[PDB]
């Protein structure tokens, strides 16, 4: 079973390490702090079944923030299209994507 | 065997198991598992004989492989979830790896291949510890991960463990190998019911712990390790023969004894979820268990095996061993049936 | 999903503070003392909006007033600033402790010609207040409605109805 | 299967609302059965150490009976509290959702058809 | 770049929320030359 | 308690020296009252920006400028 | 080997013999491969050639059992014009038992395998018709 | 995810298929155990350093130390075999079967 | 990449040195050494004290790695908890050293 | 080619594991896994984790596998076909997956895996005047009370285990 001594005698042992959105030294933010915050606030106190049936969009957004799969597919498709269009040579890249554009600062 | 060192080692084992019980982080679960196995290694090297070294080597290799699988599951869960609460996993591979990691830890067939060997090569106190207290922590781990447990894998492991344990205990004549295969069969029996109602799992775990403790306490009290000395014990104390007979009757789930309490009620949670063939199959394998149990009681008390001449000196000396908690655990393993709904305290 | 909204380059064209690291590091204390209010306004907008696209114009205000700092440096005491930033710029670590004489000379020249006080230790490390005219955003995270919580338990704990009901038990 | 009920007050053997129930009497048959189990444990302890079973260790037998009756009383209290929680939650969820529990019109036997299979 | 392929909307953010999300290294420098990518994503770690 | 001390000094000077130094290092941080000075030195280091808070209209303990007298100053490290 | 069971059950009973025969043969081959792999892992082979001989013997025996059982069930279902009958699976199970007894050079073992495999195939048809679930999902 | 993640998984499966079907003595098993050690360490460190979870930098170092002591235990076990049979071969581990 | 450039240059210079020491004197035509130690034919004895002190080194180095991050930790806000933790960890090192002293560890290889 | 350096090292890392996967002899396996530990630490170091990489160098390689070599020097007295067959099998699987991820840039073994270079998931942000992992490790003595307690207890108990189970009596 799951004995909750920490909730019984009111002493923290490992609650701080448990989640990524918890308090950390010098308040250093994670990559997906807001997504995890919204997912936890969606899935608090309502049960795991209703959390996985009702807050699926927030958890999917958090998983996409963690893994970055759709961004990988989008960028790979864009780069493959650039390689193809440079193969048949219909379009040429602009000077601002080659390193000779007098960068902003 | 310094008593201070033994006390500290036992406290370390208790601390590791309770760290598995009371923590809320996967790293602390693994911490408790590692400290538990590290402090249980000297328990199986108590007598300092090479068979104990063989058994401890096999045990360490299997437990370390299971622990490495456990980190594989934890790191995969971290990748797919980004959080560390001990709850339902967020990946099917994490659940699969965790399930066979805990099956390797608990000696569930076909990962049971270390259980009948290691228990054969260690002293009876270490065998009692391994077959009673070691099973507690991964039961808690499996209880806390039950939403994400795949049904097919745990059911296949349960039926394979029950069948293999019964068929492997059907042949052995040593007491420790029979105990090991009986433990395997009981493990499969109480992991088959886990996904439907874990209160039945906890009740069967408590009943099996009490009954195995009674069996091992009787074996250390009679100083018997094989079938023949357990047959020979009837010259020394017939009341111990009566006690081992009644608790082996209880061990096969024959009413009106305590061993009929869990499994029958396990069937009470099989037909609720519309499953009929499964409790019948596990009941037939429990009948196999009862067959080699009946063989043990035929060898022990229901007959009168021929003895040797030296029993007479053993009739001039009472049992000086510290027979601790034998009557209470013997009574609690035989006449607990009319207090069946006490399982409600395990909710 | 939805189309991500981006302002064009026409909202991003401004004059740039084309200065080195040591040039900013030499007058950073007078930077924090003189142009403090637009900086506080801009970063309060940044911290509460949590969106660059709703703060850009405010940053432009900073990019005006900061230039108004450097012009006041250029027309009056350009030579002590030149000495100070080149002495700071010689050090690879850009240590403040190795150019104390030029720091004192620049401080004296500024205090006689224009009168800006170098802040003490701990003055710039404290939290200040901002009077801002923007409204408070009620939904900074762009979050929908939270799910309805499940109902709790209510009523007195009644005794058991006809016992445990475990196939023959009435107690 | 009550993982969401006791989580607000964990590690409580007997909570405060358990005091709202009628406590079991000292003459409960289950309690007397547990006392009989304690007496049997004392008899077994006297028998396994080669002692007179009905005479030796009277204080030992009384301690066995007393400890067994104490733990049995507390376990019975926890069981009664748990089953009160169970049927209270049953009645509460039945009351809260009466769309999934329609009132069945119990028809009389004067018009319902029961198929008859003669025996011969 | 790509006006010919079907099933494409320009600026289709992959996140369901409309909240601002921090850009990636691949989202910013993912269309430049390799040297700028090297000096951006590995310039600090490889700086002596 | 006196002859045993000199006995352990003459037999094992290294062990008694290590025990004495360990006891001094145990009892001296509590006895010395300068630990709080290190505490306020560590707590006052601005690793992150003191992000300004919105003025509702009623806050006398916060200033509108870093040069204003109200607020926590750090002159005690300057004087020591 | 879950979808292979579905492909075996996707073909209606007593309609097309060929695809049922190959599906049952593939099921038997997979089962024999698992049994042979476990036998090689547990019982150490004398050499590579004897090990692959035992593997081929087990695999071909189980494949023949599957093919004979499927073929016999299909021809019995065709000759009785009744797909919804456990008699066809009983006859197919007895044919599989007879083939196993002939492979193992025995006749009493063959008759016992007839009885037990016919009863098992009858129960398989029982579960297919009445929807028996031995691997039941948690409902309550 | 990233390709280095899948490379670490393939490395861990390589260590798994090397740890089980051994032919040599127990040192090969402990070496494959250290392969599992190293793969898990690198994977955990990459995960913690990629997602900017600052606190969970306690995870990798601890993930070594504990099992490292456990690894030391295994070495002692081998010494026991080296004090009993002369060689630590796994084919000499056939005394508990009967 | 400059660090790896230095490592590659240093490793290749070592390779050049060992190539000079291994293959350059092979030009000479001196002789072939047929050549037909106290160890006669006995097996190598397993001096257990060396293995014991090696694993003691391993455990001490592991908890030295535990003890390591104090210079970075010294800037933390909660100094009292740090002081208690560091003193208790060094006390644990002292206790482990005392146990390794008492149970015949530091004898016959002191 | 350069921008996939970690991935290239990762390939070498897999190669390093093959270097002791067949296990012909413990000493050569230890050497191969030493090389694999070095390239895996290079993988860690290229992500900005200097402290964890030097933890790998100082403890895993220079302080513990030294003990492994010390122990294996006490056995395996000085002076295969299926070893080489497994080596070519691992080589073929490794190179086949290499062409899979270099041509398709996507594969399925358990999940969906991409073959594009890993230089897209890094961060352009700044931690300020401190390394993130440095004070991440430094937070152990201020927050990790229970973890340090159980770590010291487990290591002391391991010392007890070493003193007891190797006594022989």
């Amino acid at each position: 079973p799951f004995f909750d001594v920490q909730k019984k005698l009111g002493v923290d042992l490992d609650h701080w390490m448990t989640i990524q959105s918890a308090e950390q030294p010098h308040r250093i933010p994670a990559r997906c702090h807001a997504f995890e915050k919204e997912w936890i606030e969606c899935a608090h106190g309502i049960g795991s079944i209703r959390a996985e049936k009702e807050c699926k969009i927030e958890f999917e957004d958090f998983r996409e923030c963690l893994l970055r799969q759709k961004t990988m597919k989008r960028l790979n498709a864009i780069k493959r299209q650039r390689d193809k269009l440079i193969k048949e040579g219909k379009y040429t890249p602009p000077p601002h994507h080659s390193g000779q554009e007098d960068l902003r600062p | 065997m310094n008593p201070i060192i033994l006390i500290i080692i036992l406290m370390t084992v208790m601390l590791g198991t309770i760290i598995v019980m009371i923590s809320t982080h996967w790293l602390l679960i693994w911490i408790g598992f590692e400290m538990n196995m590290l402090a249980i290694i000297p328990i199986m090297m108590k007598k300092h004989n090479p068979r104990a070294t063989e058994a401890s080597t096999k045990y360490f290799l299997t437990q370390s492989t299971a622990s490495m699988l456990l980190m594989m599951a934890i790191i995969i869960n971290l990748m797919f979830s980004g959080q560390w609460t001990v709850m339902k996993l967020f990946n099917p591979m994490a659940s699969m790896l965790m399930t066979m990691a805990l099956a390797m830890k608990l000696g569930m067939a076909p990962f049971h291949f270390w259980v009948p060997e290691v228990t054969q090569g260690i002293p009876l106190s270490s065998g009692l510890i391994l077959l009673t207290w070691q099973k507690l922590a991964p039961m808690s781990v499996l209880y806390q991960i039950l939403p994400s447990i795949n049904l097919d894998l745990i059911l296949t492991l349960s039926i394979l463990s029950i069948t293999i344990g019964g068929w492997g205990g059907l042949n052995q004549t040593q007491l420790r190998k029979i105990m090991a295969y009986s433990s395997i069969a009981h493990m499969g029996w109480m992991t088959a019911v886990l996904l439907y109602n874990p209160t039945m799992t906890l009740l069967n775990l408590i009943i099996y712990i009490i009954m195995t403790s009674t069996m091992f306490t009787l074996f250390m009290a009679n100083s018997t390790t094989t079938t023949l000395s357990l047959s020979h014990t009837w010259n020394k104390a017939p009341i111990m023969t009566i006690l081992v007979l009644i608790t082996l009757l209880s061990m096969g789930g024959l009413p009106p004894l305590s061993g009929f309490m869990p499994k029958w009620m396990i069937i009470q949670e099989m037909t609720k979820n519309d499953s009929i063939i499964l409790p019948t199959l596990m009941a037939i394998t429990a009948l196999l268990n009862l067959y080699f149990y009946m063989r043990l009681t035929y060898s022990t008390a229901l007959t009168m095996f021929p003895s040797t001449n030296n029993m007479k000196m053993k009739w001039q000396f009472p049992t000086t061993k510290r027979m601790t908690l034998l009557p209470t655990m013997t009574v609690l393993s035989t006449m607990l049936l009319p207090l069946t709904p006490i399982l409600s305290i395990l909710e | 999903p939805g189309i991500v909204e981006l302002p064009s380059l026409e909202d991003l064209k401004v004059q740039e503070v084309k200065v080195s690291s040591s040039v900013l590091k030499a007058a950073a204390h007078h930077y924090g003392a003189q142009c403090d209010k637009p900086n506080k306004e801009f970063m309060l907008c940044r911290w509460e909006e949590k969106d660059p696209r709703r703060c850009l114009e405010e940053g432009k205000l900073v990019n005006q007033c900061a230039l108004e700092f450097f012009r006041q440096i250029k027309r009056h005491c350009a030579e002590p600033f030149t000495e100070y930033w080149t002495c700071i710029d010689y050090s690879g670590l850009q240590l403040f402790r190795r150019c104390r004489k030029e720091q004192a000379q620049f401080d004296k020249c500024v205090l006689d010609k224009l009168g800006w006080v170098r802040p003490d230790l701990g003055e710039l490390s404290k939290v200040t207040k901002v009077k801002t005219d923007r409204p408070l955003p009620e939904n900074p995270y762009h979050s929908r409605a939270r799910p309805e919580p499940n109902p709790e338990v209510e009523g007195d704990l009644k005794p058991a109805r006809h016992g445990s009901r475990l196939f023959f038990w009435t107690m | 299967m009550m993982t969401g009920r006791q989580a607000r007050a964990p590690l409580q053997f007997l909570p405060d609302e358990a005091r709202s129930l009628p406590p079991p009497k000292l003459t409960d048959p289950r309690l007397a059965y547990i006392g009989f189990l304690g007496y049997c444990s004392g008899l077994i302890d006297n028998a396994i150490r080669r002692r007179p079973v009905l005479s030796a260790g009277l204080h030992r037998q009384f301690l066995y009976i007393t400890s067994f009756v104490f733990v049995g009383y507390y376990l019975l209290k926890r069981q009664d509290y748990m089953y009160a929680v169970r049927d209270h939650d049953m009645f509460s969820y039945i009351k809260s959702h009466p769309e999934d529990f329609p009132e069945k019109d119990k028809k009389t036997y004067r018009e319902v058809f029961e198929e008859f299979h003669p025996v011969r | 770049i790509m006006k010919d392929v079907p099933g494409w909307k320009v600026g289709e953010s992959v996140f369901h929320t409309t909240r601002w999300v921090t850009p990636m290294m691949g989202e910013l420098y993912g269309l430049r030359t390799g040297e700028e990518i090297l000096s951006s994503t590995y310039g600090f770690i490889w700086y002596t | 308690v006196a002859a045993f001390l000199k006995n352990v000094w003459a037999k094992e000077p290294v062990l008694v020296a290590s025990f004495a130094i360990a006891g001094l290092a145990v009892i001296l941080p509590t006895l010395s009252p300068y630990t709080k000075y290190s505490l306020m030195i560590n707590r006052a280091t601005p690793y992150n920006y003191p992000v300004p808070l919105r003025d509702d209209g009623n806050m006398p303990d916060v200033p509108s400028h870093p040069q204003d007298p109200q607020g926590p100053s750090l002159e005690w490290l300057k004087r020591l | 080997a879950k979808t292979l069971l579905h492909q075996y059950w996707d073909i209606p009973e007593g309609t097309e013999c060929h695809r049922k025969t190959y599906a049952a043969t593939s099921i038997g081959g997979a089962s024999g491969l698992v049994v042979s792999a476990y036998s090689v892992a547990l019982k150490t082979p004398t050499s590579f050639l004897e090990g692959v001989a035992r593997t081929g013997r087990y695999t071909f025996t189980a494949a023949a059992i599957g093919a004979i059982f499927g073929l016999t069930s299909c021809i019995s279902a065709q000759v009785r014009e009744k797909p919804d009958d456990p008699l066809n699976y009983l006859i197919g199970g007895c044919a599989g038992g007879l083939t196993l007894g002939a492979r193992t050079r025995s006749y009493g073992i063959g008759a016992a395998a007839c009885a037990y495999m016919g009863l098992t195939a009858a129960l398989v048809k029982m579960g297919q018709l009445e929807g028996w679930k031995v691997f039941a999902e948690p409902k309550v | 995810m990233s390709l280095v993640y899948m490379n670490i998984m393939m490395a861990f499966t390589v260590s798994l298929t090397g740890l089980l079907m051994y032919r040599s003595h127990l040192m090969s098993s402990l070496l494959c155990l250290e392969g599992m050690m190293l793969s898990l360490f690198i994977l955990a460190t990459l995960m913690i350093l990629n997602s900017h979870f600052t606190l969970a930098s306690m995870m990798p170092i601890i993930l070594l130390v504990f099992a490292a002591c456990e690894a030391a235990l295994g070495l002692s076990l081998l010494v026991m075999v080296s004090n009993t049979y002369g060689t630590d071969y796994v084919q000499n581990l056939n005394l508990l079967q009967c | 990449m400059n660090l790896m450039i230095t490592l590659l240059t240093n490793f290749t210079l070592a390779t050049l040195l060992v190539t000079i020491a291994f293959w350059l004197p092979q030009l000479n035509v001196y002789s072939e050494k047929t050549s037909p130690d106290p160890m006669g034919s006995a097996r190598l004895p397993f001096s257990m004290k060396f293995f014991l002190v090696a694993i003691t080194f391993l455990l001490f180095d592991l908890e030295i790695a535990l003890l390591l991050p104090l210079p970075w930790a010294s800037q933390t806000t909660n100094l009292n908890t740090m002081l208690t933790m560091a003193l208790l960890l060094i006390f644990l090192l002292a206790v482990s050293l005392a146990y390794e002293w008492t149970q015949k560890g530091l004898e016959w290889t002191e | 080619m350069m921008t996939y350096i970690v991935f290239i090292l990762s390939i070498i890392f897999v190669m390093g594991f093959v270097g002791f996967s067949s296990k012909p002899s413990p000493i050569y396996g230890g050497l191969g896994l030493i090389v694999s530990g070095g390239v895996g630490c290079g993988i860690v170091l290229n992500f900005g984790g200097s402290f964890l990489g030097l933890m790998v160098f100082l403890i895993y390689l220079g302080g513990m596998m030294v003990v492994f070599g010390y122990t294996t020097a006490m056995a395996t007295e000085q002076y295969n076909k299926v070893v080489l067959g497994t080596f070519i099998t691992g080589l073929l699987m490794e190179f086949l997956m290499v062409y899979y991820v270099l041509k398709d840039k996507e594969v399925e073994i358990v999940f969906k895996f991409n073959g594009m270079g890993d230089w897209v998931i890094y961060d352009t942000g700044d931690s300020g005047f401190f390394s993130e992992e440095a004070m991440g490790i430094a937070a152990l003595y201020s927050y990790g009370t229970w973890l340090v307690i159980v770590t010291g207890w487990s290591l002391l108990i391991g010392v007890v285990v070493i003193m007891e189970i190797t006594r022989g009596n």
